[PDB]
RNA sequence: CAAGAACGACCGUAUAGUACGAGAGGAACUACGGUUGGUGGCCACUGGUGUACCGGUUGUUCGAGAGAGCACGUGCCGGGU
RNA sequence: UCGACCGAGUGGCUUGCUACCUCGAUGUCGGUUCCCUCCAUCCUGCCCGUGCAGAAGCGGGCAAGGGUGAGGUUGUUCGCC
RNA sequence: UCGGUGACUGCGACUCUCACUCCGGGAGGAGGACACCGAUAGCCGG
RNA sequence: UCGGGUGAGAACCCCGACGGCCUAAUGGAUAAGGGUUCCUCAGCACUGCUGAUCAGCUGAGGGUUAGCCGGUCCUAAGUCUCACCGCAACUCGACUGAGACGAAAUGGGAAACAGGUUAAUAUUCCUGUGCCAUCAUGCAGUGAAAGUUGACGCCCUGGGGUCGAUCACGCCGGGCAUUCGCCCGGUCGAACCGUCCAACUCCGUGGAAGCCGUAAUGGCAGGAAGCGGACGAACGGCGGCAUAGGGAAACGUGAUUCAACCUGGGGCCCAUGAAAAGACGAGCAUGAUGUCCGUACCGAGAACCGACACAGGUGUCCAUGGCGGCGAAAGCCAAGGCCUGUCGGGAGCAACCAACGUUAGGGAAUUCGGCAAGUUAGUCCCGUACCUUCGGAAGAAGGGAUGCCUGCUCCGGAACGGAGCAGGUCGCAGUGACUCGGAAGCUCGGACUGUCUAGUAACAACAUAGGUGACCGCAAAUCCGCAAGGACUCGUACGGUCACUGAAUCCUGCCCAGUGCAGGUAUCUGAACACCUCGUACAAGAGGACGAAGGACCUGUCAACGGCGGGGGUUAUGACCCUCUUAAGGUAGCGUAGUACCUUGCCGCAUCAGUAGCGGCUUGCAUGAAUGGAUUAACCAGAGCUUCACUGUCCCAACGUUGGGCCCGGUGAACUGUACAUUCCAGUGCGGAGUCUGGAGACACCCAGGGGGAAGCGAAGACCCUAU
RNA sequence: GAAGUCUGUUAGAGUUGGUGUCCUACAAUACCCUCUCGUGAUCUAUGUGUAGGGGUGAAAGGCCCAUCGAGUCCGGCAACA
């Protein structure tokens, strides 16, 4: 048969890239020497649209302005630290060590000095759970209990734009306009809509998938598609 | 009451409809300025809001200028402050 | 829409041009590739012994 | 020599409330009148057409008036040899 | 007047059988329009019988000149109304 | 065939750092003889 | 079309008149593309749907002038080169680094206007005027890089304001005029230099505790109005430029509406709307320099693409010419262009055909089906049902009005803007043409807008929001690459990926036996290396021990694949207990279905009559729950049915209009052709004969017709079988 | 003054019926009337990217230069039956 869409998307062509150059900022922690505190002012709120999420524009005392994922409640005018010593205050980035437990976090660092990996998205938070000169134990947005070094950094606050997906799209053309903002194919024709040269459930008098959709994790590419390795289907049991 | 999902017409079903409106109507409801206190704060875009009266811009929900969690922080760091 | 006739009233478009180093309208200008003599592609002559009978 | 169906069929009246029949009911020969289907022709009559013609009238252009052009092969409407 | 069983046939309108004709193609079903024909006759003409009083029928003979129309369902042919 | 004692190896359990890998501008940090990669074997594999 | 010109020759080459055609184009400027087609002279063998004295044809010659218009410079999505690395290797390959390329209408951008001129170029030449950059000199400065600009989405809207158009009133010229006195054109004048400034923002004063302000939002003791000031627009006003230029002349005043251009206010985003060179910041004068490339013409019913002078296709700007009217609509008409969507002449001009008009009475009887046609129509007033997701349904339906003239009223600053009143008055008809909905009901499907088989399918199919399940903590899940590497990702679970269902509403039952996925697993099974035994002076080989994933086995899981029967016991639908296969045995619903063989099921509605349609019943050949069930307002070039209205669809056809057809001049193909051929009725023959046989008929040639036959022409049958 | 809102041959896009005209065409997909969309998942120019068991596909096996259930060119090639 023909490649499966999902064996398109790989060869990273024009219409499954995210646009990449109409993109803000990378946002990742400021690098600080060592043993030391950095102060900045924040100069500007705006729009992230990679994120779909709002932005804070800093800018620090040693002259350098940059973009910074910004959690909930900063505003123009506030004063933002990033250090060992940084206040504990909503925006301050600090490494995980110096945060009290049970103060809700984002923008966590996997790695020390990674810029930060964890709960990036709208209104996530992780929660800081455990203390130690070991470890530091963090619970994840997807409840996940996540064991770091305690010198990975982060910020202080639940991201913002929390809500954002209370509200229906209620309509294609909203649906549309967002996935223009990522790295997408969009809409999506099911395989069962399809020919059986183009997909494993394609084919037959009349739409259904001809066979289990509960696939082997071991299964290629171009055979791996419905549910993948998955442990149960459905809602009850 | 149909809110601001007029707009729409007979179209979509009564849920969306229902769940805009209510969303929209919070959304544009007086919202009191964290700078200042008085009523003056709408909504700039997505997550981002601003005080007409003093100018204060700053980040919220993306439909309402406070969310739960948010709350949440303030109150986990006086918490914290005396252990 | 017919993709004979009227499908051929849109082609307006430059592509292959003489070539600066065969002389053959075959550089193509947008991909500056000659298809004739490889000039753009190839320091060494475009050239396949598919392009005469296999014994000659 | 050639062609034709150039005609086919029905209803009604007189016959007769008669013949027949207990009654109920109820014919025919013949002579008339009409209808239908087909056929060939014709245009006084009725009807259609009639961008011959005459009138009314909308828009616009020729300054108005008068008189006209265009509006699809008559703008439209009324009449019609 | 209806007419079983069994027996003998005629037609070539159905259906089946055969695989003789065409696979370098003989354009499908139904309908329509237009022409000619057959008779095993539905009506009309002339008759015979009657379980033929009359009237209305039923059955049969000769006979193919003319007629055999309009509609509702259904693609329907057919068929039902 | 009677036991203190090299080395080799089957076995499953463990600790290191020094290759190798990742994080870090760096100092260093996290892993670590695993993983990656090379070779081979069994299972699945329209 | 008439008359004329030229010529050997004139229907179509040119002049005049008359008559027409085009109005977002058939006009004006251009992009691509073409490439000399442009202009002139001389021609007619070729090309031109006829002819030609004409020409985009043939031959010769000529024609494109730039500091200011483009290129050039900048950077965009991207692209290439070199280095690095990969590859057996490369003209191949992804990253990283450096460099370069990448915009001629239509991104950014130093600077030009007016007049004149040629057969053919002109913001390029000529005249006049202006402007920019660089450099040199001199004066000033010595400030100089912070900042501003370049530089930005979608929707609504105010203010400023030019051209245009219009009004009023002068002047100049023209037209009409047997009457009226009206009608048309013009009334000019640039870049640039100087100057003015509304909005926004700000300052001082002031001191509002209900005022200020808007089309609207709004504003304020954190200081409103008012007053004063700072900064500060236009391709705009004003003055110069200008006794420059242009005009035959006059060579103009005011106004309204105001494209351009300027400058504000509001709203929206699960969408956030380039970058860089450059400019400003940063003075003046006098000189010098400003090279290189493009420039003709067409830009299309004959200069492009489509083999053609092809009815096709092909981007931008002129969206402000008049009447009309809501209008960039129709219709009519200017400016401008054209008679080249290029063969003509003749016949009341027949039949027949294309495209149309009218058609008495009837009114869907036509037909698979109202297919085709028709009806309705603009605007205002009245009035408006079921249903409904409360938005709709709705222009529901239905009813009335509509012109002109005379005099007025109201809103508004006013319109050559709008809404009314009274009186008069004509026609069959006042949205008088034109423009311009027919309406109502029942059922099915898909919720909706959207997508699709370029070229026989536009649908019920795809998409969709919504619902759901699955994988994954990022050194991830998923995916591309042989590798070097890469997409997702400037992303991080409110995220991506992978699937199913398909708005809303009420819901979504039972089954884990098989299959799939996943987890677990005492024991069983489970390969190779290493290890042990035998064998071999070594080796082949035979066996053993140990035991990964996997399997057996156990468990979880159906909004996973799918399944929901047969046969029996016992108060509408139905109830419960069983048995068997093979786990369960069809719940809520819906049901003769777009699923029902029997089937035109039965009953009812409707019709004279209804295999249709709708409702009820319903044992369902073979319904049923995200293989989603039921149901549903709104929507629909979707499928079926009913009613009113309408009508040449029909009864049943007629007449007319335009282009053909027919005759004449000129041009001038193709299909097809074994031969013979005036056939007809029968027969025969491989069973479907113009040609054989028997008869019949048959004088030759030509015109027009509608197509019975040549199993007519067109295509080595798509159906069907056969081919190792 | 909102809307993947309505009317609308504004421009522009699309292509339902006529099974009309054409069917050796004006045209190897045309003409006319009718019809749908027309502030948005809109239409469009130019530039640019993805390449053949590959792409692209709101999925029709649609499209990738009149070529698509695997483009085109040349070669294997005088393929084999
Ligand atoms: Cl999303
Ligand atoms: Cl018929
Ligand atoms: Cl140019
Ligand atoms: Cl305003
Ligand atoms: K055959
Ligand atoms: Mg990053
Ligand atoms: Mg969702
Ligand atoms: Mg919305
Ligand atoms: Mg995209
Ligand atoms: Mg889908
Ligand atoms: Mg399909
Ligand atoms: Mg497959
Ligand atoms: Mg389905
Ligand atoms: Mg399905
Ligand atoms: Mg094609
Ligand atoms: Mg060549
Ligand atoms: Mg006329
Ligand atoms: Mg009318
Ligand atoms: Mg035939
Ligand atoms: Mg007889
Ligand atoms: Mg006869
Ligand atoms: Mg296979
Ligand atoms: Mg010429
Ligand atoms: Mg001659
Ligand atoms: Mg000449
Ligand atoms: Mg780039
Ligand atoms: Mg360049
Ligand atoms: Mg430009
Ligand atoms: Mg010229
Ligand atoms: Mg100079
Ligand atoms: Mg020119
Ligand atoms: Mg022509
Ligand atoms: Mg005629
Ligand atoms: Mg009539
Ligand atoms: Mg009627
Ligand atoms: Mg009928
Ligand atoms: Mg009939
Ligand atoms: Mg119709
Ligand atoms: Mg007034
Ligand atoms: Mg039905
Ligand atoms: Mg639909
Ligand atoms: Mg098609
Ligand atoms: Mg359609
Ligand atoms: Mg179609
Ligand atoms: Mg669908
Ligand atoms: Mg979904
Ligand atoms: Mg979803
Ligand atoms: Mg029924
Ligand atoms: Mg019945
Ligand atoms: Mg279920
Ligand atoms: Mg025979
Ligand atoms: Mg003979
Ligand atoms: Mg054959
Ligand atoms: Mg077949
Ligand atoms: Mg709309
Ligand atoms: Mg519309
Ligand atoms: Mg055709
Ligand atoms: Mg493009
Ligand atoms: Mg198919
Ligand atoms: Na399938
Ligand atoms: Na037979
Ligand atoms: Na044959
Ligand atoms: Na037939
Ligand atoms: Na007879
Ligand atoms: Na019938
Ligand atoms: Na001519
Ligand atoms: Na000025
Ligand atoms: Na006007
Ligand atoms: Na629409
Ligand atoms: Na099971
Ligand atoms: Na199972
Ligand atoms: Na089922
Ligand atoms: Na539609
Ligand atoms: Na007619
Ligand atoms: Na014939
Ligand atoms: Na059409
Ligand atoms: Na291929
Ligand atoms: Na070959
Ligand atoms: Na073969």
């Amino acid at each position: 048969g023909r490649r499966i869409q999902g064996q398109r998307r790989g060869r990273g062509t024009s219409t499954f890239r995210a646009p990449s150059h109409r993109y803000k900022a990378d946002l990742e922690h400021r690098k600080v020497e060592d043993g030391d505190v950095i102060a900045g002012t924040v100069v500007d709120i705006e729009h992230d649209p990679a994120r779909s999420a709002p932005v804070a524009a800093v800018e620090f005392e040693d002259g350098d302005r940059r973009l910074i994922l910004a959690p909930e409640g900063v505003g123009v005018g506030d004063e933002l630290q990033v250090g060992v010593s940084a206040e504990i205050a909503p925006g301050n980035t600090l490494p995980l060590a110096e945060i009290p437990e049970g103060v809700p976090v984002c923008n966590v660092e996997s790695s020390p000095g990674d810029g930060g990996k964890f709960a990036r998205a709208s209104g996530v938070n992780a929660q800081l759970l455990t203390h130690d000169r070991n470890v530091a134990v963090v619970k994840l947005p997807s409840g996940e209990m996540k064991r770091l070094d305690p010198q990975c950094r982060a910020t202080i606050g639940v991201v913002a734009g929390g809500g954002r997906t209370d509200k229906p799209f209620v309509k294609a053309g909203n649906k549309h306009h967002k996935m223009k903002a990522r790295g997408t194919k969009w809409p999506n024709v099911r395989g069962v809509a399809m020919n059986a040269v183009d997909h494993p459930f394609g084919g037959g008098g009349r739409q259904h998938p001809g066979k289990p959709k509960s696939i082997s994790r071991n299964a290629p590419p171009g055979r791996k598609v419905g549910d993948i390795a998955s442990k149960r289907t459905g809602r009850g049991g | 009451k149909t809110g601001s999902s007029g707009r729409f017409g007979a179209r979509y079903g009564r849920v969306s409809r229902r769940r805009v409106a209510e969303i929209e109507s919070e959304m544009n409801e007086d919202h009191a300025c964290p700078n200042c206190g008085e009523d003056r704060v709408d909504r700039q875009g997505t997550g981002i809001w601003q005080c007409s009266y003093c100018d204060y811009k700053f980040t919220g929900g993306s439909y309402k200028p406070e969310t739960p969690g948010g709350k949440t922080v303030r109150r986990s760091i006086r918490a914290a402050l005396s252990e | 829409t017919g993709a004979g006739t009227p499908s051929q009233g849109k082609k307006n478009t430059t592509t292959h041009t003489k070539c600066r180093r065969c002389g053959e309208k075959s550089y193509h200008t947008k991909k500056k590739v000659c298809s004739s003599c490889g000039f753009g592609k190839s320091a060494k002559r475009r050239d396949y012994e598919w392009q005469s009978k296999a014994g000659e």
